């Protein structure tokens, strides 16, 4: 998903990084969808269902 | 030219060489569409060569 | 009720010649704005590039 939320074939909007080197550790776009909650957490379950 | 061509990122797979190349102020990090990735973006050189 | 959007091809969006003109055709053809709207939000951004 960080290599498909990245692969921007339209116009680029921005991006701005966070501090670490992990996947999906990123805020897109416009508005700036933090996108850090989508990564996998099995306490919480956090991305996927549930 | 008043640019910044290696950046020194978090610890890398191989502790001894943990540099960044970015040639003319490129943080190459995504994927690359060759149409839509070169919009809007120059450098320092290459202006005051125009 | 009928919204419309540019392709994704490439060697038509590299084309410099047909992507000056359709820049310049497109602001006097569509209407963006006030009650209705013939474009996009995403083509009407990529004809003021060209």
């Amino acid at each position: 998903l960080n290599d498909y939320l990245l692969y921007m074939y339209n116009t680029r909007v921005q991006v701005n990084y966070g501090p670490t080197g992990e996947p999906l550790d990123f805020q897109i776009g416009r508005n700036q969808y933090d996108c850090n909650v989508f990564r996998a957490d099995f306490a919480t379950g956090t991305g996927y269902n549930g | 030219w008043a640019t910044i061509d290696v950046e020194y990122r978090e610890p890398a797979p191989y502790v001894h060489a943990q540099r960044y190349i970015r040639y003319c102020g490129i943080d190459s990090r995504e994927l690359i569409n060759p149409t839509t990735y070169g919009i809007g973006m120059t450098y320092h050189c290459y202006n005051e060569m125009l | 009720q009928i919204i419309l959007d540019l392709k994704i091809d490439p060697g038509e969006r590299m084309d410099p010649a047909v992507r000056m003109v359709a820049g310049v055709v497109g602001h006097l053809l569509f209407t963006a704005g006030g009650r209705f709207t013939n474009l996009t939000q995403n083509m009407a951004r990529q004809l003021d590039i060209a």
